[PDB]
């Protein structure tokens, strides 16, 4: 049966040939295994980002926005319990708080004035809103507010950044907190820091920042010790009789965990830090290591992005938070060619502002609660291989004591001696501790599965094996 | 051929063994699981915040029914510093005994510190004063939708408490809970930070609390998902009333696989164990479920920090005597394997579960008390009554930080039968080798 | 041309004879590993808790020579603040340090006179502590009437609890309440906080030193049970007047051996001493051959970590020089140049516990009526109207298992050149049978 046996050399061929497709399967399915690694090893310290809710000085601020303090008085004075004479309505026309009633749903009315018979609305169906006009008074939306606490600080924040754009950045920088005053004493263990060890960025809503480290300034310090007496101990001096009094509600000092050479991201990764108190602060190193593009989605490097990163002025790193503000400043100038003051200008654009842009309200605020054009974003832009979250343990204590509150305060009374002011706030101050924990490494590597053996030679000696089988048959008839 | 009856058998004995290898590792990749670690972006779904605060109920509203316990607490006082079928003895050690019926096996309680031991005694009759109130009574009683809730932003929308549902619990009045409502379209985030998470400023009354049932003041919050039940008699993250407690979250997830594999279950249908809850399965669910079965067919009543099972009614010492030592003898059991829940129920595989790192600051500052404390008095229009005293106002921040979905799943080599083509080919082979040695045996 | 047709047919059938048996001989050239996640429903025994102050508790021995500390500290504060010991410091103020018969010295500069004198005394408060005698103290002084208020683990007491003890030199006293492993150890029923562990400490406002103790709240620091109290991990510092919930996440990680990966069982074949009486860790590597290489550089022993019976701690009476020897490797450890990280392998049982917080205020307004009046009648508790001073510690589970990152070896496909194995052996056999066939 040799004409016979051809026909099986086929099927037996057949059979190889459907193995083959197993074996291109495999190959696209790009398998990875996961394995762990925890232990102490030398790390460098990450940088310890150092920014406050209060963003500038408000005695040196004052007569920037003098007319917005004076009414907004006047707005506190018909809400809680009922004459303007300088009261600068073109402030107040930019973008008018409204007034909504449902009490009657076949008629709604509003009264829209705002500066027992002068109270308004205390039931519940009122809601305090506002109106978003561009340059016609029947397209004018509403931003619906049920509470009319923060919906006054929420409109407060849209008037003073009207004002910060049109002020010039270098100019707005010294009205800011200094490097010498917000931050004193700094200490590291072995090696003494100073104010000129930090660097700033200027973050346009929170004032000026500070950083401990970059690999920009100089190169890493390492830290190979468990122990809360290394690493970073930070005493702060922090002006709260000086704070901005409606911009910023919340007293405490934010301080920030990210990467070695990247971009801080403020309200992205933010923990608060209470005056008064030992923030005592024990870090992890959680790192994900991604095993390369084919096997999974990633951008090592950042030149995969076809949008280009707005924050090449600071020189830093790909990051995954750098897509998601850069665009939708991209976006906001391909619906209206003026930028927006809380996210990094582009070179050769202006800051929008009300004397050159009085659509800024309207076009902002459409795009920010919008689903569809934040999901854009997320899809565009793709993720990162080296992602390296920071885990940490917050416990705080109350640091200044009753035995030391006569010593220790004396002693900061004459460090910050100048000739014009001092603070000597005694519930001002903020101790930090910032240090390693006993095991720092949770990582996540991944092991290539795809090999040459099990994916190819595997399936070569398989049907290898069939092959020899059809030469059996042969040498028995050979034989 | 005498020698080709041993060299063709040589290859057909090899063949045998290269079948055995490719069916021994056959079985073995059946089951085994590979570790999938994979985090993506998308909209995640924000998790059921329920907010409870550690206040009971109203203490000018509960005069009149605890009128006669706060006169018997004060004379204890004095002495040492309705029934009365528990007082408590001297042993210096503070402490009770616990006598069933028959005083042959009475049990004993000893304590050292005299502030702990008042009010341990005061929470035991805590459980059955308000047992015997109707629950349609506790609703007036406890905090309404409008008390607790001021603030409520999300994503820019304002919400209000119409979106909180009335969630009851016996150790804490009204719970309030947000994004858990019956056909309606769970809120996603979509931006991660703290500004678009969920903002809520509270509100607990600092002259109104229950000076014996517990000492500290702040509301509990509790992260959970939708469907599991929140849990909040034990597990609790406790916010300071004074200033603000923002708390970050991660969304981990974890699927491991039930029947081929380590047991779960996914509605229970393994054990004869009733949901009483009426949630999805989980082991804690479990646990307090077989509980209760039991409870009632030894004790002959119901927990009163637990739900109420179709079965009876509460437990109460006036109504009966010995359900007491008969709570205390099911725990003895409980923990040994007495009752077998540890042996009759199972785990659950598909659970998620948040990790919380909190951060604090003041939130009331010493420019803020001149503007800040007069709206949020004037926007509490229910009790207007005096100004806000800033040690009254609780912030809350829960937010997710990056939007990172860290999923753990499962998934076994030999999913499909053509992933299994390498084991076909051995089997294959193997057989191509059972064709040889009885080929060999006749010649 | 025939011929070399035919002489050459043959190569073409036997090719693959070895083009199995070197490209997978070139393929394996190794352990393989694999993790899996295992749910362990145990009994949830109840690990130690460390209970520490901070306010280092000055002796009575000490006391003639701890009040001539505050007479140059008060000398030196006056002059160069406006408010003998052989290292005066003086200014940007700073440090001398200096080694026997050398004229380069270490300044030990600092940026703020506050941090500047806190680490001045705890150069001589550290160093001055080391001459005490090392002996079983005739006057047991308990605290834990004074310090601890309740001990309440599953809702009894702790009257009979064997309770280990011990002074760090920089935080004061400690407690540690389940370094013994008999029978009556805790374990936690179910995961609650009336089912837990329920604390209240006295927090010392008026601290015994006002220079060292900058702090006046309260250590609350977990760990194993064999494992020691390190205590310079870090733990919960906690504010003293409010109420914390402890609730922990156990994640404990079980790896091979040395036959797999870089790791040990148990610490026998490292070449680093067991210093402590404990069991194997991280620390007892990194800590012990930094303790043995202050006895190779120098004849001292260090104080934070415990001394062999050999030798005794040091002092700058005894060596003028420990100051410079101490941070001269200290520098010099975290450039890898001892190689201590490198010599002693990771222990195989890491058990870490992840530690998250909830804080609330513990008294009320109606607690400062009543709570302090009792509280007063008890222990004897003045109170203080500016800050309050006892603090409630809970210690709480948050479900009942835990996650265990099990590491297990693979499968038994490495037996795929064994596969190979008889694939080439009826591969050149039936070559043969190919050449053959022509005949």
């Amino acid at each position: 049966x040799x004409x016979x046996x051809x026909x099986x050399x086929x099927x037996x061929x057949x059979x190889x040939x459907x193995x083959x497709x197993x074996x291109x399967x495999t190959y696209l399915s790009w398998e990875v295994s996961v394995s762990l690694s925890v232990g102490f090893k030398t790390m460098d310290f990450p940088a310890v980002t150092i920014c406050n809710a209060s963003p500038f000085k408000y005695s040196k601020i004052k007569h920037l926005l003098k007319d917005l303090d004076e009414l907004m008085e006047a707005v506190l004075e018909r809400i809680l319990a009922p004459a303007t004479r300088n009261l600068n309505f073109s402030i107040w026309n930019h973008t008018p708080l409204v007034l909504i009633d449902e009490r009657n749903p076949h008629h709604p009315m509003v009264l829209d004035l705002f500066g027992a018979s002068e109270k308004i609305c205390n039931a519940h169906g009122c809601k305090m809103a506002m109106r978003l006009c561009s340059l016609n008074r029947t397209q004018c939306t509403f931003r619906n507010f049920t509470s009319a606490t923060q919906a006054l600080t929420e409109w407060y924040i849209l008037q003073a950044t009207n004002i910060f754009a049109q002020v010039p950045q270098q100019e707005l920088v010294e009205m800011s907190y200094p490097g010498e005053q917000m931050i004193l004493a700094c200490l590291f263990g072995a090696e003494p820091c100073n104010y000129r060890n930090f660097t700033s960025i200027f973050y346009p809503h929170y004032g000026n920042c500070y950083i401990f480290n970059w690999g920009m300034t100089e190169k890493a310090l390492p830290s190979a010790n468990p122990g809360t007496e290394f690493g970073l101990k930070l005493i702060l001096d922090i002006g709260q009789e000086d704070y901005v009094p409606f911009l910023a509600s919340t007293a405490g000092v934010r301080l920030m965990l990210h990467e070695q050479r990247s971009y801080p991201f403020i309200r992205d990764e933010g923990i608060y830090a209470m005056s008064g108190t030992e923030t005592s602060i024990g870090v992890l190193v959680d790192k994900l290591q991604r095993m390369g593009e084919p096997y999974s989605p990633c951008t090592v490097n950042g030149s995969e992005v076809p949008v280009q990163n707005f924050y090449s002025d600071y020189n830093t790193t790909y990051s995954i938070q750098a897509c998601l503000r850069s665009c939708f400043q991209d976006h906001m100038i391909r619906n209206c060619n003026c930028g927006h003051y809380l996210y990094p200008l582009p070179r050769g654009e202006k800051y929008c502002n009300n004397r050159d842009f009085p659509d800024w309200a309207h076009c902002y605020s459409d795009l920010q609660m919008s689903v569809a054009q934040r999901e854009t974003c997320i899809g565009m832009c793709k993720e990162s291989c080296n992602d390296t979250q920071y885990k940490m343990t917050i416990s705080m204590a109350d640091w200044p004591s009753e035995a030391s509150e006569d010593w220790i305060f004396h002693v900061l009374s004459q460090e910050r001696d100048q000739s014009t002011n001092i603070t000597l706030s005694r519930k001002g101050i903020v101790k930090l501790n910032i240090y390693f924990q006993e095991f720092n490494y949770r990582t996540i590597e991944e092991s290539a599965a795809n090999n040459i053996x099990x994916x190819x030679x595997x399936x070569x000696x398989x049907x290898x094996x069939x092959x020899x089988x059809x030469x059996x048959x042969x040498x028995x008839x050979x034989x | 051929x005498x020698x080709x009856x041993x060299x063709x058998x040589x290859x057909x004995x090899x063949x045998x063994x290269x079948x055995x290898x490719x069916x021994x590792x056959x079985x073995x990749x059946f089951y085994t699981v590979s570790v999938s670690i994979k985090v993506h972006f998308r909209k995640l779904d924000f998790p059921a915040v329920t907010i409870c605060n550690i206040n009971p109920y109203k203490y000018s509203t509960v005069r009149h029914l605890l009128a006669d316990l706060e006169q018997e607490t004060r004379e204890a006082l004095k002495s040492l510093y309705f029934s009365h079928r528990i007082p408590l003895l001297i042993f210096q050690v503070v402490g009770f005994q616990l006598c069933s019926n028959d005083t042959s096996d009475c049990a004993t309680y000893t304590f050292s510190s005299g502030i702990n031991a008042i009010q341990e005694w005061y929470k035991l009759h805590y459980m059955n004063i308000m047992a015997q109130v109707p629950l349609e009574k506790k609703i007036n009683m406890s905090y309404s939708a409008e008390e607790l809730l001021v603030t409520c932003f999300f994503d820019g929308v304002s919400c209000d408490a119409r979106n909180f549902t009335l969630f009851h619990h016996p150790m804490h009045g009204n719970c309030y809970t947000f994004n858990n409502r019956e056909n309606e379209t769970i809120l996603s985030t979509s931006m991660g930070g703290s500004e678009y998470g969920l903002q809520v400023i509270l509100y607990i009354n600092e002259e109104e609390y229950n000076p014996f049932l517990v000492s500290s003041t702040g509301a509990k919050v509790i992260i959970h998902r939708q469907d599991e039940y929140p849990f909040v008699e034990d597990v609790g993250t406790e916010i300071e009333t004074a200033m603000v407690t923002s708390i970050g979250m991660h969304l981990t997830e974890s699927f491991k696989l039930s029947e081929p594999y380590s047991q779960c279950t996914e509605d229970g249908s393994d054990v004869p164990i009733r949901n009483i809850y009426n949630a999805a399965y989980s082991l804690q669910i479990c646990l307090h479920s077989c509980f209760q079965t039991k409870m009632v067919e030894k004790c002959g009543c119901a927990q009163y920090s637990q739900p109420l099972p179709p079965a009876a009614n509460y437990c109460n010492y006036q109504q009966h005597p010995n359900w007491m030592y008969c709570y205390y003898q099911l725990h003895r059991a409980f923990v040994q394997e007495e009752l077998g829940c540890q042996s009759v129920c199972k785990e659950a595989c598909s659970f998620k579960e948040w990790t919380l790192t909190t951060s604090l600051a003041q939130w009331p500052s010493v420019v803020s008390e001149k503007w800040l404390l007069p709206v949020l008095t004037w926007d509490q229009g229910r009790q207007v009554n005096k100004k806000l005293n800033k040690t009254d106002l609780a912030k809350l921040l829960i937010f997710y930080k990056d939007l990172n979905q860290r999923s753990i799943m499962e998934s076994p080599a030999n999913s499909i039968x053509x992933x299994x083509x390498x084991x076909x080919x051995x089997x294959x082979x193997x057989x191509x080798x059972x064709x040889x040695x009885x080929x060999x045996x006749x010649x | 041309x025939x011929x070399x047709x035919x002489x050459x047919x043959x190569x073409x059938x036997x090719x693959x004879x070895x083009x199995x048996x070197x490209x997978x001989x070139x393929x394996x050239x190794s352990y393989p590993v694999s993790l899996n996640i295992n749910l362990n429903s145990d009994k949830l025994v109840f690990p130690a808790v460390t209970i520490c102050t901070l306010n280092p508790y000055r002796y009575p021995e000490i006391k003639e020579e701890l009040e001539e500390l505050d007479r140059i500290t008060e000398q030196t504060l006056f002059d160069l603040y406006k408010y003998t010991l052989p290292h005066p410091l003086q200014a940007k103020i700073g440090f001398q340090l200096c080694n026997q018969n050398k004229s380069d010295c270490f300044y030990q500069t600092y940026s703020s006179g506050v941090d500047a004198v806190a680490e001045w005394y705890a150069f001589h408060y550290i160093n001055i502590l080391s001459r005490l005698p090392e002996t079983l103290p005739s006057l047991e002084e308990d605290t834990l009437g004074n310090f601890i208020f309740a001990c309440r683990f599953n809702q009894v007491s702790c009257n009979q609890a064997n309770y280990s003890h011990f002074h760090h030199p920089m935080y004061g006293n400690c407690y540690t309440f389940n370094d013994k492993n008999n029978s009556n150890l805790w374990m936690s029923s179910m995961p609650g906080i009336n089912n837990g562990l329920s604390l209240m400490l006295r927090a010392e406002q008026n601290d015994f030193i006002p220079l060292l103790s900058t702090v006046t709240g309260a250590r609350v620091m977990v760990h194993g049970q064999d494992e020691p109290a390190f205590m310079d991990d870090g733990g919960f510092n906690l504010r003293p007047g409010v109420e914390t919930s402890i609730s922990m996440r156990k994640e404990t990680l079980d790896r091979l051996g040395g036959d797999y990966g870089d790791c040990t069982k148990n610490g026998s074949d490292v070449p680093v001493e067991n210093l402590y009486p404990s069991k194997y860790t991280q620390q007892v590597c990194i800590h012990s051959c930094f303790q043995e290489s202050m006895i190779k550089e120098c004849g001292c022993a260090y104080i934070f970590y415990p001394r062999p019976q050999n030798v005794e701690y040091c002092d700058y009476r005894k060596h003028s020089s420990w100051g410079y020897c101490y941070y001269k490797l200290q520098v010099d450890f975290s450039s890898d140049h001892l190689g201590c990280f490198t010599k002693c392998r990771k222990p195989c049982s890491v058990t870490s516990y992840q530690l998250s917080a909830g804080y609330s205020r513990w008294p009320s307004v109606t607690s400062q009526e009543w709570v302090f009046q009792m509280l007063s009648r008890q222990n004897n508790y003045t109170v203080n109207n500016k800050r309050n001073g006892v603090a409630k510690v809970n210690i709480f589970f948050k479900e009942l298992n835990y996650k265990t990152n099990s590491e297990s070896p693979s499968v038994t496909x490495x037996x795929x050149x064994x596969x190979x194995x008889x694939x080439x052996x009826x591969x050149x056999x039936x070559x043969x049978x190919x050449x053959x066939x022509x005949x």
